[PDB]
RNA sequence: CGCGGGGGGAACCUGGGGAACUGAAACAUCUCAGUACCCAGAGGAGAGGAAAGAGAAAUCGACUCCCUGAGUAGCGGCGAG
RNA sequence: CCCCGUGGUUCGUGGAGCCAUGGGGGAAUCUGGGCGGACCACCGCCUAAGGCUAAGUACUCCGGGUGACCGAUAGCGCACC
RNA sequence: GGAGGCGUAGGGAAACCGAGUCCGAACAGGGCGUCUAGUCCGCGGCCGUGGACCCGAAACCGGGCGAGCUAGCCCUGGCC
RNA sequence: UGAAAAGCUAACCGAGCCCGGAGAUAGCUGGUUCUCCCCGAAAUGACUUUAGGGUCAGCCUCAGGCGCUGACUGGGGCCUG
RNA sequence: GUGAGGGCGCGAGCGAUAACGUCCGCGUCCGAGCGCGGGAACAACCGAGACCGCCAGCUAAGGCCCCCAAGUCUGGGCUAA
RNA sequence: CAGGCUCUGGCGACUGUUUACCAAAAACACAGCUCUCUGCGAACUCGUAAGAGGAGGUAUAGGGAGCGACGCUUGCCCGG
RNA sequence: UGAAAUUGAACUGGCCGUGAAGAUGCGGCCUACCCGUGGCAGGACGAAAAGACCCCGUGGAGCUUUACUGCAGCCUGGUGU
RNA sequence: UACCACCCUGGCGCGGCUGGGGGCCUAACCCUCGGAUGGGGGGACAGCGCUUGGCGGGCAGUUUGACUGGGGCGGUCGCCUCCUAAAAGGUAACGGAGGCGCCCAAAGGUCCCCUCAGGCGGGACGGAAAUCCGCCGGAGAGCGCAAGGGUAGAAGGGGGCCUGACUGCGAGGCCUGCAAGCCGAGCAGGGGCGAAAGCCGGGCCUAGUGAACCGGUGGUCCCGUGUGGAAGGGCCAUCGA
């Protein structure tokens, strides 16, 4: 507020999809965990282990991606970045999500 | 008079301005869409 | 107690990862009737604010 | 008593003076009509504005009956 | 003839009614606020309570209260709120 | 149950469902009927129009305990008939 | 007591993709974002919400109290 | 209520009194308490149902970072009516 | 914090080549330097920027016949009001 | 104890009424004139209602309005 | 016997200057031993009352209408009785 | 131009649905009668309930601008031009003067061609001034409109073809409290004129305008409340000050 003229609320909402009545539309949310941070520890990584130790936090949908260096470990996830897919392809094993 | 040029064989538009009573009953100048490239455009 | 996100703001502004405030461009939804192509085009982008930037930042925060 | 009118100042004139480095295409002179003409690497827009087309330095030159010209003597 | 009601209680409780200042830097929608206050009734509490529930999990399993969810999802002269 | 007028909900008529109901029309008994945000289909959930129910919760007239609470212009309006 | 919060990745209205991403036919340009920081507690300065430094209206509204003054009438008497 | 003045309605009636909402609001006026030390403004501009009020800029000050750039001055070059 | 500015010199408009008038521009002092010397007295005119002490010293403006520090100084003119 | 009188204007017919506490008047009121509503479960007023007043009255009555004894009189205009 | 409003503190003179432009309080000059009592109203911009006039406040309130919006009341179609 | 068939315009006879108008009745409802289970008047009206539109200071809440050599009254309120404005930019007053709220499919792009105003002389109608020829005539014309700056080495007049009055961008700056305003090389697409060099993202230029919100029409990678659609919304375009 103030001046008592127009604030700057002269600007405008391109924020279309502002929201409907019944409200939020529930749907799977993917969080990216960058494989360089994943690579840190070892063994075999899973959605649980990942959240169980620092990243994720029950956002539920795991997505290894990004830059770094892939550990030769197995890595269960919900989706891999094209780029991430390859870095780990050339070093180890990589399975997809459960499904639902 | 304000005008909006539709593309022929389609449904695009343009920022336009006829002149009604002054010798401009017609209007079908040439213009250029984003679908494809270059065509005729009616008054509409 | 507990500040309220100024819903009216967030509905029209974005806070850039660095810390800047981005907002749409004014002057493109009405006055038009035949403004240049150059006009409407440059009105499509979005920009940054400076000092009022720091005004809105405070109206969000939990956001 | 009708008279309180005026327009707001348009702030025009030479913007960059002779012997001054200039970047790619920054304005050099804003003028009412053609108080100045183009020159080496110096075009002009709708409002008769005069801007650089290259980097380098600005130099002025009076050509009498011809006009007063302004151009950029590049270097790199 | 027999059992019961009547009236009172600081605050708390439920139900029937229910404002304006003020805020929006004016003001009418809006806000203050179902608050203040009036009324009836309950009682050591009162209300609620065993799903014609929620809502996306081929999941949960009465009601109440606290933390969180969240200043989120939304509502809004998309203003103030 | 649908329609008209409204109230409740975050929901100010909004694509407006849900719960409630003043007016009008007005069923069914499980092959019944309600709901999952207009509507329709599919797939789920749930059984309305009778009732009761402890504890966990709120309050401090009252008694007790305690204070980086007051010390008679303070502390309750009243230390005192 | 790990429910929960903040932080670890951004860009986009979103679908989405991701060290990128959006605009775009574009391996032109350009915006924003990458090449890491953070959080918890104490203390201080300011900001927001509440009375928010203190004292002061004229007013408005809700419930009650007044016709033993004064105004009108009703009943019954008195006076000139 | 008024043979009418907005008269009277408990010594101030253009809407009585008390209590409550209540710490209404007051861009107005007033007031704001120990000591020393360094720095030190402004009364412009833009917009403002704005003009004795605000928002941004300007001018003050503190903390961290930069390192001869600052005022002023010498030379030289261009612009000026 | 400030968004009343004020006077003076200069440059303009307004004004009447009025105003302790007004309105801009450049500067300045008061504001906040009503602290100190000068101008009899007197924010802003001339002098000068008060850290404290001294019964020391030079000077600034101004001044040196007495009130009142210091020359009834020197030389050449003018004035008789 | 106990009227100064007379002439002549304005306003208001007249006795009354009023600003308790700066206005007693040329202000209100008044008898009287005109317009208008009202057929009685009247019209109108108070009340959410029941109800009450109107009136235990009935158009020579009741409500509303303006003018205001009395005398003479009260013209033209129905576009808004 | 014995009050009151008022009251920064007083050791409270005239003129001409002067100053925020109406000086007991600054400048210069003039006059004046100390303290009362009775009496006057020129000054103390004398007391009283946070100017009623005037302007300002996006202050209040009473009132008007072919200002806006709303409610009572009334009229009216549909429908229930 | 028999006859048969679907159908039209208008109307009549039957039933189905459905409404409007008159009359009578009594039992609802209402009034009344020395209690009445009743009798008399009214009567499906009126009253009342829900819903419709209207009239509606009787009542309620508010609103009724700022500048302003006090207020009011008057004037003015945004944009352009020129002066004030003191040779950078800026710069005030209820200081001095004038415009804008448009217009043009050619008044736009390009290629080629062309050069005025005005003065003197000569010319049938003309007549100071039509049109014609001569000479002189650097800009005093013209540039849609105010004014200024510019300008014939064209921005002015004519013609041919044309539609860059583009789409996707946009280095770099002017200007500036913010928001906004302005100039812009060059890149891709695809095209116009031209021999080519090259020019074209409207008009010689500086006025001809309006943030946001709410909504309309066209479209379209997007969202669509359990799923598939739909409702609606978003995005792009444009519209209503
Ligand atoms: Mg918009
Ligand atoms: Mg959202
Ligand atoms: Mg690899
Ligand atoms: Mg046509
Ligand atoms: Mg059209
Ligand atoms: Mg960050
Ligand atoms: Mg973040
Ligand atoms: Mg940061
Ligand atoms: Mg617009
Ligand atoms: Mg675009
Ligand atoms: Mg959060
Ligand atoms: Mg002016
Ligand atoms: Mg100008
Ligand atoms: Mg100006
Ligand atoms: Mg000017
Ligand atoms: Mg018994
Ligand atoms: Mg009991
Ligand atoms: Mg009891
Ligand atoms: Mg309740
Ligand atoms: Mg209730
Ligand atoms: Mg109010
Ligand atoms: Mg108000
Ligand atoms: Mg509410
Ligand atoms: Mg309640
Ligand atoms: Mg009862
Ligand atoms: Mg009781
Ligand atoms: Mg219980
Ligand atoms: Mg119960
Ligand atoms: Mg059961
Ligand atoms: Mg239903
Ligand atoms: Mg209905
Ligand atoms: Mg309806
Ligand atoms: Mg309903
Ligand atoms: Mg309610
Ligand atoms: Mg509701
Ligand atoms: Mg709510
Ligand atoms: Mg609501
Ligand atoms: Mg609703
Ligand atoms: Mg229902
Ligand atoms: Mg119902
Ligand atoms: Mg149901
Ligand atoms: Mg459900
Ligand atoms: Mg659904
Ligand atoms: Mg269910
Ligand atoms: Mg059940
Ligand atoms: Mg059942
Ligand atoms: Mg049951
Ligand atoms: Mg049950
Ligand atoms: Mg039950
Ligand atoms: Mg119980
Ligand atoms: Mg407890
Ligand atoms: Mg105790
Ligand atoms: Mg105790
Ligand atoms: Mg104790
Ligand atoms: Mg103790
Ligand atoms: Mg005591
Ligand atoms: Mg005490
Ligand atoms: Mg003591
Ligand atoms: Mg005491
Ligand atoms: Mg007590
Ligand atoms: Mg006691
Ligand atoms: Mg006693
Ligand atoms: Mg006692
Ligand atoms: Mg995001
Ligand atoms: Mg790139
Ligand atoms: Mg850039
Ligand atoms: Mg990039
Ligand atoms: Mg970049
Ligand atoms: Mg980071
Ligand atoms: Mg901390
Ligand atoms: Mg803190
Ligand atoms: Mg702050
Ligand atoms: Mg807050
Ligand atoms: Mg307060
Ligand atoms: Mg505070
Ligand atoms: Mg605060
Ligand atoms: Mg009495
Ligand atoms: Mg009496
Ligand atoms: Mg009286
Ligand atoms: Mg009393
Ligand atoms: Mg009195
Ligand atoms: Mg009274
Ligand atoms: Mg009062
Ligand atoms: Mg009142
Ligand atoms: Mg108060
Ligand atoms: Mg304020
Ligand atoms: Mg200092
Ligand atoms: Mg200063
Ligand atoms: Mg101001
Ligand atoms: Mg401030
Ligand atoms: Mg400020
Ligand atoms: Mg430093
Ligand atoms: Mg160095
Ligand atoms: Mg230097
Ligand atoms: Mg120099
Ligand atoms: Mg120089
Ligand atoms: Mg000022
Ligand atoms: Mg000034
Ligand atoms: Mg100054
Ligand atoms: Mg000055
Ligand atoms: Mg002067
Ligand atoms: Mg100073
Ligand atoms: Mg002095
Ligand atoms: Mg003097
Ligand atoms: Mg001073
Ligand atoms: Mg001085
Ligand atoms: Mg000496
Ligand atoms: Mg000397
Ligand atoms: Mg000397
Ligand atoms: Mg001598
Ligand atoms: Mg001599
Ligand atoms: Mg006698
Ligand atoms: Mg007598
Ligand atoms: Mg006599
Ligand atoms: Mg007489
Ligand atoms: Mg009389
Ligand atoms: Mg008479
Ligand atoms: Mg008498
Ligand atoms: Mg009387
Ligand atoms: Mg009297
Ligand atoms: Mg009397
Ligand atoms: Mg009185
Ligand atoms: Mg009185
Ligand atoms: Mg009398
Ligand atoms: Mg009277
Ligand atoms: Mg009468
Ligand atoms: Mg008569
Ligand atoms: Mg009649
Ligand atoms: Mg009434
Ligand atoms: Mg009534
Ligand atoms: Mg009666
Ligand atoms: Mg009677
Ligand atoms: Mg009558
Ligand atoms: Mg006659
Ligand atoms: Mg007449
Ligand atoms: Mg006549
Ligand atoms: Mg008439
Ligand atoms: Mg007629
Ligand atoms: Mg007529
Ligand atoms: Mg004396
Ligand atoms: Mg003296
Ligand atoms: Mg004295
Ligand atoms: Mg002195
Ligand atoms: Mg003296
Ligand atoms: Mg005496
Ligand atoms: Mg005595
Ligand atoms: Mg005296
Ligand atoms: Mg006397
Ligand atoms: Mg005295
Ligand atoms: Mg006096
Ligand atoms: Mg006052
Ligand atoms: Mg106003
Ligand atoms: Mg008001
Ligand atoms: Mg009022
Ligand atoms: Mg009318
Ligand atoms: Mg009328
Ligand atoms: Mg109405
Ligand atoms: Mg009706
Ligand atoms: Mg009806
Ligand atoms: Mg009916
Ligand atoms: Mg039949
Ligand atoms: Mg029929
Ligand atoms: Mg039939
Ligand atoms: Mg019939
Ligand atoms: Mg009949
Ligand atoms: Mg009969
Ligand atoms: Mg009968
Ligand atoms: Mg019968
Ligand atoms: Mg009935
Ligand atoms: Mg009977
Ligand atoms: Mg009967
Ligand atoms: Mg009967
Ligand atoms: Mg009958
Ligand atoms: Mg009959
Ligand atoms: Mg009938
Ligand atoms: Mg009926
Ligand atoms: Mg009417
Ligand atoms: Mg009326
Ligand atoms: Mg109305
Ligand atoms: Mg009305
Ligand atoms: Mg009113
Ligand atoms: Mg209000
Ligand atoms: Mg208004
Ligand atoms: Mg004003
Ligand atoms: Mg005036
Ligand atoms: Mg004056
Ligand atoms: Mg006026
Ligand atoms: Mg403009
Ligand atoms: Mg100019
Ligand atoms: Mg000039
Ligand atoms: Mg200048
Ligand atoms: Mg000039
Ligand atoms: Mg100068
Ligand atoms: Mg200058
Ligand atoms: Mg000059
Ligand atoms: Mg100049
Ligand atoms: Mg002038
Ligand atoms: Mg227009
Ligand atoms: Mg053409
Ligand atoms: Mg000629
Ligand atoms: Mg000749
Ligand atoms: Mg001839
Ligand atoms: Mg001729
Ligand atoms: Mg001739
Ligand atoms: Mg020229
Ligand atoms: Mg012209
Ligand atoms: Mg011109
Ligand atoms: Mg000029
Ligand atoms: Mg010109
Ligand atoms: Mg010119
Ligand atoms: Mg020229
Ligand atoms: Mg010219
Ligand atoms: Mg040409
Ligand atoms: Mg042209
Ligand atoms: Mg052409
Ligand atoms: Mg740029
Ligand atoms: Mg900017
Ligand atoms: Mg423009
Ligand atoms: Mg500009
Ligand atoms: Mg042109
Ligand atoms: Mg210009
Ligand atoms: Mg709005
Ligand atoms: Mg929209
Ligand atoms: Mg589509
Ligand atoms: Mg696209
Ligand atoms: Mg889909
Ligand atoms: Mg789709
Ligand atoms: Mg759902
Ligand atoms: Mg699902
Ligand atoms: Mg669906
Ligand atoms: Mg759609
Ligand atoms: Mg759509």
């Amino acid at each position: 507020f103030e001046g008592g003229r127009s604030t700057t609320l002269m600007r405008l909402p391109k924020r279309g999809m502002q929201g409907q009545v019944p409200g939020e539309i529930k749907r799977p949310r993917y969080q990216g965990v960058n494989l360089k941070d994943l690579a840190r520890f070892e063994g075999e990584v899973t959605p649980e282990l990942l959240v169980r130790a620092g990243l994720l936090k029950k956002g539920y949908r795991l997505k290894i991606l990004g830059e770094g260096e892939a550990k030769p470990l197995k890595v269960v996830a919900h989706a891999f970045s094209k780029s991430a897919l390859e870095k780990l392809k050339a070093a180890g094993g990589e399975p997809v999500l459960l499904e639902a | 008079l304000l005008l909006e040029c539709t593309e022929c064989k389609r449904r695009n538009y343009a920022t336009e301005k006829n002149k009604r009573n002054t010798p401009n009953k017609l209007e079908l100048r040439k213009y250029c869409p984003w679908c494809r490239k270059h065509t005729v455009h009616r008054e509409v | 107690p507990k500040m309220k996100t100024h819903k009216g703001a967030k509905k029209r502004v974005k806070i850039t990862a660095s810390g800047k405030v981005v907002a749409m461009k004014t002057g493109k939804r009405h006055l038009n009737w035949q403004k240049s192509g150059k006009e409407i085009r440059q009105k499509g982008r979005k920009f940054v604010l400076a000092k009022p930037e720091a005004e809105r930042i405070k109206l969000l925060l939990p956001y | 008593t009708k008279n309180g009118r005026d327009s707001q100042a348009k702030r025009l004139g030479v913007k960059r003076y002779e012997g001054q480095v200039v970047r790619a295409g920054n304005i050099l002179v804003r003028q009412r009509g053609t108080r100045f003409k183009p020159g080496k690497n110096v075009g002009m827009g709708r409002d008769f504005t005069l801007f650089a087309l290259v980097d380098g330095v600005v130099e002025f030159q009076d050509r009498g009956r011809l006009g007063r010209y302004v151009h950029v003597r590049p270097l790199a």
